[PDB]
Order: structure tokens, then C-alpha cells, then sequence
């Protein structure tokens, strides 16, 4: 039983809390509740090397309502900033929340996801993004309605965080 | 708005009208059916608007319509449900100017919407207007 | 209780605490900021005990100060104490403690922003970093009075990089300084003269200090290149700042850092910098420093030396940032290269000096275009080439005609045919083969695709300047005058070919797709002139399908060729048509394919799903010849449709996809019987309505539908939704109509009972699925130009029976949208027959009963419904207003949806009042009735405006400005009568915004309102 510790960070309204619960419940939610605070959720991933326990803590995208902000950015192991794709503000705002983990931590892995890539109407092209160039730092298309790159995010932090590339989720 | 022109004495860079629709010509080639008899050109263009390929061949000494192409540069100062309403050097706006589609259109919005000063050259043919370049300072 | 407080925040951040995470978390937010919150951190921070975490919650504690005047100088007194304490403790040897070095940097960067604003009391700060200057220097409080605002000189500024780590903590404070006010400008802007601040005192002790840094060899630290990055992020965010001597220093630099030296350390970071710059900002260098920039990468030469240290030492990823940075630099030239190439309006005249130094210039582009060392794998120059020569194609093209060069059309024919010349082996398959065989199915390839994406639409550009003859009749002249295959059944044998002939066939159909082969004798002229043209393509498509797939590469390269021929076979469709005794050799081919990739069984074990990909790619081809080639292939019709019969058949080893393409193409042939007569051409209809209606019937009472009876019904439904859209006549007489307006065979009628018979089951009409197919079939022969003798052409009456009787006990949740979505096809046809009280029919049965329990709280469906009344406004208002439940239920729902939480649902509303509003189709009654109800709700309508402005956050003030511009400029006089009621409910200051947005009318607005939405968030 190995444990990481993850930090699921982005503007209010990209999808960070429908994103964990499309993960955890199966559910799709339709309609959109601010996150108060941090939410912190398990999620088990049985891998070939065994069960794998992602501690991932959603937190608050709104000015007002983040709470700590940034205290739960100790001790963090592992982080995803998420965007939308709809919203060009949203993914503007990407080195901001990079920036305040690039304080706190210092090389932990960060997943970079831009969501509702099912829109048809999307304003942010895939091309634009020039994020993917360190080593530390990787972008992944993910839809949590229609489920495109489901278990991509969490496969790369895996592969980080353990050292064994060619380990894969197929439980 | 357009002028005949011999199609012998068509150019392979310049414009010319096929289908009621003015193209810039990219190639121009002449062919010979016997020696007593009269040649024809047959010119492939694209579409100076869609982008779209149209060709034509004529018989020589046949006159074919060649547009007035106008390259006109204005300031963008509004975007206004998908309509660019641009300031003229004398001070006529223009509002009638559809936003482009494409890169070129999204760079606009992403420009117009950083608030950064912009120009729009557009290319007015024969009554079709719509914007082409762009350019920042 | 200070000893609870540390021992649950060292729980919090336990690997497995106790008790529980989100409790702790919340009674931590409990304990600030409350009178006691200040001081606990101020505790928490000058005990040297607690752990470096304690601490950092304490520095966090402290950041809370939103919650009058004196709290905040009691505050920044005691951030600068803690700040002097732990910045003594770092360089002497702590290691690690900068955590809350930084955390303290970003509290006092807030402190800097807020007292700095406009608004006993305090002068201006100004200058944080020198005041944490003289705070090194230890009757003991008063010190922190006077050195705060005024200080000392540079002189002193250097003496205290006596040590290394004080000139990392001044680069850090000033980094983060800047990022922190990126992060604040970004968020709001309300700045406007803060940063004339830092223009005046803060940017000159960071111009110097980062100078010296870069002059100074002892006080040189490497901090300082992610400094100059922040800083030169933050200047291009806002505007003169100079970095002019910046630069310059920085060339020195790089130019100075070689292998021996630095090991080419420095030069990546400055290179990183310079990336930067160009890619985002590239005017905020000046034109003499890239003149030597020019230099420098152009020039042996030092650049030459940087390439091989990185080829030799096989460091590709820190080549392919260089090929970023080079590549960004030269882009930004492009004008200047184009004019100074293909033009002769420029500065120097009758030389031609610069030709010889330009035409050396695109020389060497032109080698580093080529480059050494195949792509993706090692290098990517020519893979961001491809767009700096994009840039140069849309100059040469977008240059006047009067103004080209007399040599302009040779010398770009001669250059943009090197580039062909280049990027073919560039894109060559061999490349994509070694992607595979050495790193496998990553990332890697999905770059190379794009890379050949890329070069797709550079060939697309260059055909607008090279032409057919310089660039299309080379490809095809190319694989068409000689045989890729001599022995029969077209095995080319040969890898080498196979790729030059993939790669011209691929280059080929991104070219032939921007033309049309049907209004074009040319494509005939040039084929003809080729003897091996067809068959060579032919030979392309059978060589990659009869190509067995030993390893993962063989069969992911036979994907790639089969997809390349399919493509390209579809796309001559035009020349086909053209040239119609050169269509057999390719159905033939196709066929003889799709039974190869049928009759066969092995299934070890994923080659099933390649199996299944080239069975989509041949019938999608098949469709697409059958789409332009619908007469052509009238002699295959009965064969077809006897292959149908088998295919079919619920035994048998096709997919259902490829089912559903081959019913689209046996009605693209059927489309095209209307010479006979309707007769004739209704004997190919009904056998078809009768086998995928058979079918069905026979599916659904017999073996008791499961899951593979379900995709097996949903196959042979979207087989009649094929067969539907493929009879449409082409955009591109009265004996029809008569014959399918009475339809004696019952096409209508046993399609519609066909249909009837799938959604009255209830396995069927609850799945989303069949109720979407099932409302497309329905509304197929909607919308339609009127006078076409469509044959699925329903009435009103019909699709509204077809509604009302599958929408009770289907899903309401996921269903509701098709219906819907029928209904305003019905409506968009009908409109001119249509009644307001029919209307109130359609929106009392399907909507207004469903609305309470299913729709007010589902945010799809209550978009659905404000969809349905925006296309209503939008066809026809009349039925709208002269609606029942207008006013009763449709003005109040509406107006309560104003201030949703969802975005969809806000510009879902916003665009209803917006129609509403500025509808111009309304008659003069119906505009007087709408002005009269808009002034009864307009009070709570405005509230309802403000309410979600003031409670929304950013990238939503947009879908409002156009709402709040509309109503003010229809009714501008109660627009302040309902702002003065709306305004002080949802302080003061707000009345600021009615004058000067008022003012505007239209066109300008929501940068009136932001500065009204940052003026009331803070409060
Ligand atoms: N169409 C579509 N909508 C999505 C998708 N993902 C999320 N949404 C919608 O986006 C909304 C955002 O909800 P949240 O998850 O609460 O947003 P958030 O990122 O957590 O932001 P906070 O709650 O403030 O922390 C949800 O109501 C979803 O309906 C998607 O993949 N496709
Ligand atoms: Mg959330």
C-alpha cells in the first residue's frame, strides 16, 4: 500500500470537482456547486506493481472561497492544473496557479488538463500550448463527460512518481 | 470594377474573372490544336475570397474580365457580433465587414480582446470586402 | 490552546492523520483571522522550536488581512521583523528554509499593492527591496520608521552581495514581486499607477542589480536568469522600460559561455530567455540587438559549435528547444524577408548588395531546413520551419502586383521547389518507421503526424506560387510514368519506392482536395499523359492491405498506407467522373479488399480492431465514389444490392458500421435512377425499406433483444438514416412529387411503423441513442427546399404524433433534447402555417408538463427549453407572444434563470432577452407589446443582471455586456430609474458607473463594467 499526495488545482469553473467525481462515482454532475475550501478524496488504481492510493484534494478555484490556497500545497507529492478549453481567461491563468506550486514545491509533477474538449466550439487550440517541454510537466486533452483520456493524467503521475514507464492501469 | 483584356495578354501573376468570381491567376499555359489552326490558353487560378481552384480554357484574341483588386488598410476598432467595424484615416467607420474565419479571425479576437492597437489590411475585388493582413505596432 | 493549534496543523500535513483531513482543514480556516489569528502566527514564527512547516502556516496566517488603517501597519511591521529573522538565518548554512523565505516575498508584494492604491495615516512604500536592505544592519523599533520609505544608494547595494545567498534573496524578492503583480494584473485591473511605482524606484534598483549581476563576474548568480524572465513577463504584460543594456549584457554572455567555460549552461538559460521573448514579445527587443542575434545564430561560427555539442553529445531535447527559439526569431522577420526578396520597395537601390547577402540568407535557411539528423526522433528545425516558410508563402502571395520583383516568379518557383525537394524526405514514412521500431507508440508519433499536418498545409500554400505544373504535375508525373509494380497483383516489392510513392500520394490528395475535378479538364490532360498513374495507386493500396503485420510497426504502417490510398481514391472521385472506364479497376480493388478483410476469421487477437479500421476506410471510400460517382456506377447497382442482401444478414462478419456506409452508397446509386421514372426507381426503394424493415421485425421477435441485438437494431436504423440522407437530391420533376406524395408502395408509412415498432419497446425508447436516430429519420425530409421531391418528406400532423407519442414513456433526462430539436425543425418548416395555438400545443405537451419535476433543475434540459424559445424568436415571435403561458410562465421562469451558476445557462438566458430585445422582425403591434412588457419586468430584470455580475466571477462579464448594452440602448430613460433600485439592493460608488456607462450608448461597454465589478468585489 503506497500512498501519493495529490493537488488538483485551477479556475473556478474548469471542472476540477465533476472531474473527481466522474473518477470516484462514475457521476456526471450537471450542475456547478464553487468548491468551498479543499475537498481531499482517495482513489485506488490497481496496477500491475500493486494498488496505488492517490490522495487528490480539490481545491478551490474563487478568490473567495480558496480558504488556505495555498497551505495545501505542503507536503504535496503530485499536481494537476486544470483549464478550460471554452474559456481562454481559464487557461491564461495556468502559469499563475504553476507559479504558486513552483513555490510551495519544487519539482513535483504537474499534469497539465484542458477539459470539455467535447465542446465543438473550442477556444483554445491544441497547438498553443508549449507547457509540455519540461520533464516535469506534461498536457493531456481530458473530457470528463465523454471520458477522452480518462485515466491519462493519473497514468503519468504514476509513471513519475514510481519510475516504471511501462506500468499501466489495466486492473 | 473590371476591365477586358485580351487572354493572350494575360499574366500568370495577375487577376482575372472565371465563373463571376475574380481569381488570382498561378499559372497560364497556350496550346495549339494544328499550325493553320487558332491556339488557347488555359488559365488555372485561385479564389481571391474562398481560396477555391477555378480554371478556364479560352480560344487567343477572346477577352476575358480582369477585377480591380484594392489592398485598403483600417483600423480595427470594434467587433461587433462577428462584424468588424473599422476606422477609416478620414474617419468613416465601416461596419458592413464580416470577421474572417480561420487563424486569421481568432488572432483578431485574440488581439482586439488584449487591447492592443490593430490594423486590418483588407482586399476589395468587386463586391466582396474582406479582411486579409493584419498588422501591430 | 497555541499547543492544539500546532498539533493538529502537524496532523494535517501527517501522511495517514487521524480523526479526518477536511475537519481539521476546516476549523484551521476557523482560527483566523479572529483577534487572536494575527498573533498566533506572529508566535508561531519567532519560535525557533516549531517545524519549518508550523512556521510556513504561520507566514500563511499572516497573509489574511482582507478581513481598519493600524491593523495594517501593526501587520507589515511585523512581516518585515520575521522577514529580518529568517533572513539572517539563511546565509550563514541553512539549506532548505526559503519555502517562507518566499511565502514572506508574496505577503509583502500584496502589502506593496494594497497600500500603494489610491486608498494620521502612510506614505507610499515604493521601495520594499531597499528598505529589506538596511534592515541587515543591527533604538531598536524606531530603525524600522525612517528606513522603510528612504534609503541608502548602490554603492551599498553591491557591499551587501559580500555573500552569495544576500544576492539570491534580493533576486527572489524582486521575482517575486513582479510575479505576484503579474498575478494581480492578470486577475483585475486596477492598477494603472502602481506601476508607475515600480517605474520610478523599483525598476531602476532591479535594472542595476540584475545589470551587475551580468557585468560582475563574483556577483554573477544564475537566479537571476529566471529573474529577468519574470521581469520581462511582467513588462509585456503592461508596456518605456528599456532591457535594452539587458540584452546587450546577455549576448556577451551566451556568446562568452562555451563547453570548457560554462558548459553551455548560461547560453540554455539566455537562449530560454530569448525564446521567450520572441515567442510572446519580440518588439520589446530593439532592431541592433537582433541584428546581432542575427549574427550570432547565422554567423567556426559559435552557433555551429553549440549545434555539434549538441549532436555529438545526442542532447535532442535541448536541440529541439534551440530549433524553438531560432524558428520563433526568424519569424518575426518574415515581412522584411519577403520584401526584401520578391519586391523592390526597400530601402537600398540599384545595388544589389543585400540580393547576395539574402540570397546567402534563405541559402542557409534552407540547410537548416534540411538539417541532418531525421526528424521527431532527433531534431525538430524543420519541423517549426514548416511555419516561418508559411509565414513567407502568405507574404509572396499577399504582395501587390505592381510591386514584385521581375525575377519574383522565377525566384520563388526556384526556392519553393527546394522546399518540396526537402520536406518529401522529410515526411517520408521511413521516418515514422524508426519512431516506431525505437521509441514504440509515444508521443512521438503523434508529432510526426502533426508534422506531416503541418507540411500538408505548407503544400496546400505553395500550390498558389509554384502552380499545377511546378508542383502538382511533378508528383504525379512523378508515380505515373513509371510502373512502382511489374509483376501482376501490384507488389511493389520495394520499401524505398513505397515510401516516395506514399509520400507523393499523400502530398497529392492534400492538393487535389482544394480543387474540383468536375469543372476542370486539366486533371484529365495530365493523367492521360500517365500510363502508370493509376495503376500505381492501386499498386499503393493493395501492396499496404495484402501487407501481413509480423510486428507492431508492419501493421501500424499498413494502417498508414491503406489510409493514404483510401484518402486519395476518395478525392478522384471528381476525375472519375471524368474518365469513367478508369472506375473499374478500383471498385474491383476495393471489393476484392473488403471480402479479404471478410471472409477471413483469424482473430489473434487484436488484429480484429485493424481488421475493422481498413473496413472502415474501404467503405468509406466506396461512399465517397458512390457520392460523386452515383452514375457511373449505375451498372454495379445490382450487384450491390445483391451483396447487401448477404451483408445484411445478422451471420455475418462485417462491422455495423461498414453496414451503414454501404446502404449510404447503394442509395448515392439509387439517387441517381430518376430517368426512368418514379416507378422504376421505388422498386430499388421498397426492396430496400422492405429488407432494413424486415430485418428489424425479424430481430426484435424472435431472439429477445440484448446488448447485441441492440447495436445490431440501432445498425439497421441508422442504415435507414443512410439511406434517407443519400436520396436527398443534390444542392448541385412534378411526376415525383405526385408519385411521392401518394407513395402506393407505403415508403413513409413502413419506415414511420418501422420506427414505431423500436420505440415501443421500452428496452429501446429510454436509450438516447435510438431516440436520436429515430428523431433524424423523422426529420430528414425537414428544412428542405421546397418544390424537391423528397420521398421521407413528413407533414406536420405526422411528426407531431411521432412526438407525442414516444415522449411519455421514454427518458425525459437524456431524450428530451432530440424531440425537442425535432420540434424546431417542424417549426422552421412549417412557419408559415404554423398557429400561436398550436404552439402553446407543442410547448404545454412536451415542455411545460415536464418542466417542474425534469427540466427546472436539469441545467441540459433547462438550456433545451431556452433554445426552443430563441429559435421560436427567432422564426416567427408572433407565436411567442401571442403565447398563454408568455406572460404567466415564460417572462417569470426566464427571469429567475438570469443569474444561473451555469455558463451555458447564462448565455442561454443573456441571449434570449438579448433577441428579445433587438429582434427587428417584430411588427409594430408585436414591438409596442414587447416595449410595454419589457417596462413592467424591467426592475427585476436589472436586479437580476447585477445580482449575477456582482456574485459571477471572470470570463462570464462578457455574455452580460451584451444583455446590459441592449437594454440601454432601447430604453435608455428607465435604465437609470431601474439601476437607482437595482444597484443599492446588490456601494456608493456604484452610482459612478450609471453616468459614464450611459454615456457609451453601445460598443464599448464591460470595460465600463469590469471597472465597476473591481470596484464592488473588494468593498
Ligand atoms: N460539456 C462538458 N461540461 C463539463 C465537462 N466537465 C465539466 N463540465 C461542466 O463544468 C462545470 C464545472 O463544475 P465544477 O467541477 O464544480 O468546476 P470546478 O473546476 O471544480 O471549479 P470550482 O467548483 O469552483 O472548484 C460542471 O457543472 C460541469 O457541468 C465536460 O467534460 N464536458
Ligand atoms: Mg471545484
Amino acid at each position: 500500500q503506497v500512498q501519493f499526495k495529490l493537488v488538483l488545482v485551477g479556475d473556478g469553473g474548469t471542472g476540477k470537482t465533476t472531474f473527481v467525481k466522474r473518477h470516484l462515482t462514475g457521476e456526471f454532475e450537471k450542475k456547478y456547486v464553487a468548491t468551498l475550501g479543499v475537498e481531499v478524496h482517495p482513489l485506488v488504481f490497481h496496477t500491475n506493481r500493486g494498488p496505488i492510493k492517490f490522495n487528490v484534494w480539490d481545491t478551490a478555484g474563487l478568490e473567495k472561497f480558496g480558504g488556505l490556497r495555498d497551505g495545501y500545497y505542503i507536503q504535496a507529492q503530485c499536481a494537476i492544473i486544470m483549464f478550460d478549453v471554452t474559456s481562454r481567461v481559464t487557461y491564461k491563468n495556468v502559469p499563475n496557479w504553476h507559479r504558486d506550486l513552483v513555490r510551495v514545491c519544487e519539482n513535483i509533477p504537474i499534469v497539465l488538463c484542458g477539459n470539455k474538449v467535447d465542446i465543438k466550439d473550442r477556444k483554445v487550440k491544441a497547438k498553443s500550448i508549449v507547457f509540455h517541454r519540461k520533464k516535469n510537466l506534461q498536457y493531456y486533452d481530458i473530457s470528463a463527460k465523454s471520458n477522452y483520456n480518462f485515466e491519462k493524467p493519473f497514468l503519468w503521475l504514476a509513471r513519475k512518481l514510481i519510475g516504471d514507464p511501462n506500468l499501466e492501469f489495466v486492473a | 470594377a473590371t476591365y477586358p483584356m485580351q487572354c493572350s495578354a494575360l499574366r500568370k501573376n495577375g487577376f482575372v474573372v472565371i465563373k463571376s468570381r475574380p481569381c488570382k491567376i498561378v499559372d497560364m499555359s497556350t496550346s495549339k490544336t494544328g499550325k493553320h489552326g487558332h491556339a488557347k490558353v488555359h488559365l488555372v487560378a485561385i479564389d481571391i475570397f474562398t481560396g477555391k481552384k477555378l480554371e478556364d480554357l479560352s480560344p487567343s484574341t477572346h477577352n476575358m474580365e480582369v477585377p480591380v483588386v484594392k489592398r485598403n488598410e483600417y483600423q480595427l476598432l470594434d467587433i461587433d457580433d462577428g462584424f468588424l467595424s473599422l476606422m477609416n484615416m478620414d474617419g468613416d467607420t465601416k461596419d458592413d465587414v464580416k470577421a474572417p474565419e480561420g487563424e486569421l479571425g481568432d488572432s483578431l479576437q485574440t488581439a482586439f480582446d488584449e487591447g492592443k492597437d490593430l490594423m486590418v489590411t483588407i482586399i476589395s475585388a468587386m463586391g466582396e470586402e474582406a479582411a486579409i493582413s493584419f498588422k501591430e505596432a | 490552546s497555541i499547543h492544539e493549534v500546532v498539533a493538529l496543523i502537524e496532523e494535517l500535513y501527517s501522511p495517514h492523520p487521524k480523526h479526518d483531513v477536511n475537519q481539521i482543514q476546516q476549523s484551521l480556516q476557523s482560527i483566523q483571522k479572529s483577534e487572536q489569528g494575527f498573533h498566533l502566527a506572529n508566535e508561531l514564527l519567532s519560535d525557533d522550536k516549531y517545524s519549518a512547516n508550523v512556521k510556513y502556516f504561520g507566514a500563511l496566517t499572516l497573509t489574511v488581512q482582507l478581513n481598519t488603517l493600524w491593523n495594517v501597519f501593526r501587520s507589515n511591521l511585523l512581516y518585515l521583523t520575521k522577514f529580518s529573522t529568517l533572513y539572517v538565518s539563511n546565509p550563514n548554512m541553512y539549506g532548505q528554509s526559503l519555502i517562507i523565505i518566499k511565502k514572506l516575498m508574496s505577503n509583502l508584494s500584496l502589502i506593496f499593492t494594497k497600500i500603494n492604491d489610491p486608498q494620521n495615516m502612510i506614505k507610499q512604500w515604493n521601495n520594499p527591496i531597499n528598505t529589506f536592505i538596511q534592515l541587515m544592519s543591527v533604538a531598536d523599533q524606531l530603525l524600522l520608521d525612517s528606513i522603510n520609505c528612504s534609503l541608502t544608494y548602490e554603492q551599498l547595494s553591491q557591499f551587501v552581495s559580500l555573500s552569495q545567498k544576500h544576492n539570491e534573496l534580493a533576486l527572489t524578492f524582486t521575482e517575486v514581486i513582479v510575479e505576484d503583480l503579474t498575478k494581480f494584473q492578470t486577475k483585475r485591473h486596477s492598477m494603472s499607477q502602481i506601476h508607475e511605482v515600480v517605474h520610478e524606484h523599483l525598476y531602476i534598483s532591479t535594472m542595476a542589480l540584475i545589470n551587475l549581476n551580468l557585468t560582475a563576474q563574483a556577483v554573477f548568480n544564475p537566479t537571476v536568469f529566471d529573474c529577468i524572465t519574470a521581469w520581462i513577463n511582467y513588462i509585456s504584460l503592461t508596456r518605456r522600460m528599456d532591457l535594452s543594456e539587458i540584452f546587450q549584457n546577455l549576448i556577451d554572455l551566451m556568446y562568452q559561455s562555451t563547453e570548457g567555460s560554462d558548459g553551455y549552461e548560461n547560453a540554455e538559460k539566455i537562449l530560454t530567455i530569448f525564446g521567450n521573448v520572441f515567442a510572446n514579445d519580440p518588439l520589446l527587443m530593439s532592431y541592433d540587438l537582433r541584428q546581432q542575434i542575427e549574427c550570432i545564430f547565422l554567423g567556426n561560427s559559435w552557433m555551429l559549435q553549440y549545434m555539434n555539442y549538441l549532436v555529438t553529445n545526442d542532447f535532442f531535447s535541448e536541440l529541439k528547444e534551440l530549433a524553438i527559439c531560432i524558428v520563433d526569431f526568424l519569424q518575426i522577420n518574415t515581412l522584411s524577408v519577403c520584401n526584401k526578396l520578391f519586391t523592390n520597395i526597400q530601402a537600398a537601390d540599384n545595388g544589389q548588395v543585400q540580393d547576395e547577402y539574402i540570397q546567402e540568407y534563405i541559402k542557409v535557411l534552407l540547410q537548416m531546413t534540411n538539417f541532418p539528423l531525421t526528424p521527431v526522433l532527433q531534431e525538430f528545425f524543420s519541423v517549426r520551419m514548416v511555419d516561418f516558410w508559411l509565414d513567407l508563402s502568405d507574404a509572396y502571395t499577399n504582395l501587390a502586383s505592381e510591386t514584385l520583383r521581375p525575377n519574383s516568379i522565377e525566384l520563388s518557383t526556384q526556392i519553393f521547389q527546394q522546399l518540396i525537394n526537402i520536406y518529401l524526405p522529410k515526411i517520408s514514412l521511413s521516418v515514422k518507421q524508426r519512431i516506431i521500431e525505437e521509441e514504440g507508440e509515444s508521443t512521438s508519433v503523434n508529432e510526426f503526424e502533426d508534422f506531416r499536418n503541418a507540411v500538408s498545409d505548407l503544400a496546400q500554400s505553395l500550390w498558389s506560387i509554384l502552380g499545377n505544373d511546378n508542383l502538382t504535375n511533378v508528383l504525379i508525373d512523378g508515380m505515373g510514368q513509371m510502373p512502382a509494380a511489374s509483376d501482376e497483383t501490384l507488389i511493389i516489392k520495394d520499401t524505398d519506392v513505397l515510401f516516395r510513392i506514399e509520400t507523393m500520394c499523400f502530398v497529392l490528395n492534400t492538393i487535389l482536395v482544394d480543387m474540383t475535378l468536375s469543372e476542370s479538364p486539366w486533371i484529365k490532360n495530365i493523367v492521360d499523359a500517365n500510363k502508370f498513374f493509376n495503376q500505381n495507386v492501386i499498386s499503393v493500396f493493395q501492396t499496404g492491405f495484402q501487407t501481413s503485420a509480423s510486428t507492431k510497426v508492419s501493421q501500424i504502417l499498413k494502417l498508414d498506407f491503406v489510409r493514404t490510398s483510401t484518402t486519395l481514391i476518395g478525392t478522384l472521385a471528381g476525375y472519375f467522373k471524368q474518365e469513367p472506364f478508369q472506375l473499374n479497376p478500383y471498385v474491383e480493388a476495393l471489393f476484392q479488399g473488403l471480402h479479404t478483410c471478410t471472409n477471413f476469421t483469424s482473430k489473434n487477437e487484436q488484429e480484429k480492431i485493424s481488421n475493422d479500421k481498413l473496413e472502415v476506410m474501404v467503405i468509406k471510400t466506396v461512399s465517397t465514389l458512390c457520392e460523386t460517382c452515383r452514375e457511373e456506377l449505375t451498372p454495379y447497382l445490382m450487384h450491390f444490392i445483391s451483396f447487401l442482401n448477404t451483408v445484411i444478414m445478422p451471420d455475418s462478419n462485417v462491422s455495423h458500421f461498414t453496414r451503414t456506409k454501404l446502404v449510404r452508397s447503394i442509395g448515392y446509386v439509387v439517387q441517381c435512377q430518376v430517368s426512368n421514372g418514379p416507378e422504376e426507381q421505388a422498386k430499388y426503394i421498397l426492396q430496400l425499406t422492405n429488407l432494413l424493415s424486415g430485418s428489424i421485425e425479424h430481430c426484435l421477435a424472435s431472439s429477445v433483444q440484448l446488448q447485441e441485438q441492440q447495436d445490431y437494431i440501432n445498425c439497421l436504423l441508422y442504415c435507414i438514416s443512410e439511406l434517407a440522407t443519400s436520396l436527398i437530391q443534390p444542392t448541385e420533376l412534378s411526376e415525383f412529387q405526385s408519385f411521392w406524395s401518394s407513395d402506393p408502395l407505403q415508403i413513409r408509412s413502413k419506415i414511420m411503423c418501422t420506427i414505431d415498432k423500436v420505440l415501443d419497446n421500452s428496452i429501446y425508447c429510454k436509450n438516447s441513442a435510438f431516440v436520436e436516430i429515430g428523431c433524424l429519420i423523422v426529420g430528414k425530409g425537414l428544412n428542405l427546399p421546397d418544390g424537391e421531391p423528397y420521398f421521407l418528406k413528413y407533414n406536420m400532423s405526422e411528426v407531431m404524433n411521432f412526438v407525442l407519442r414516444h415522449v411519455p414513456n421514454c427518458e425525459l433526462a437524456t431524450c428530451l433534447p432530440y424531440f425537442v430539436y425535432l420540434l424546431e425543425k417542424l417549426i422552421s418548416e412549417f412557419r408559415k402555417e404554423l398557429t400561436p395555438q398550436e404552439f402553446d400545443f407543442m410547448f404545454e405537451k412536451i415542455l411545460l408538463v415536464y418542466y417542474d419535476a425534469y427540466i427546472i433543475n436539469d441545467p441540459d434540459l433547462l438550456q433545451m427549453t431556452i433554445g426552443f424559445v430563441n429559435n421560436v424568436l427567432d422564426v416567427k415571435p408572433g407565436l411567442a407572444i401571442g403565447s398563454k403561458h408568455w406572460t404567466s410562465f415564460i417572462l417569470p421562469q426566464f427571469l429567475k434563470l438570469i443569474p444561473s451558476r451555469e455558463k451555458f445557462t447564462i448565455v442561454a438566458v443573456a441571449k434570449f432577452w438579448t433577441k428579445l430585445i433587438n429582434n427587428k422582425k417584430y411588427n409594430q403591434e408585436e414591438l409596442t407589446t414587447v416595449r410595454q412588457q419589457v417596462s413592467s419586468i424591467g426592475g427585476d430584470l436589472v436586479y437580476q443582471i447585477m445580482y449575477g455580475l456582482f456574485h459571477t466571477q471572470r470570463s462570464d462579464l462578457n455574455s452580460y455586456t451584451d444583455l446590459l448594452r441592449a437594454l440601454v440602448a432601447k430604453f435608455p430613460i428607465e435604465a437609470r430609474e431601474w439601476l437607482v433600485a437595482v444597484l443599492p439592493q446588490i456601494a456608493g460608488h456604484e452610482k459612478f458607473i450609471n453616468k459614464l456607462l450611459i454615456t457609451r450608448g453601445s460598443r464599448a461597454a464591460g470595460n465600463v463594467i469590469l471597472q465597476w465589478w473591481l470596484d464592488c468585489t473588494t468593498l
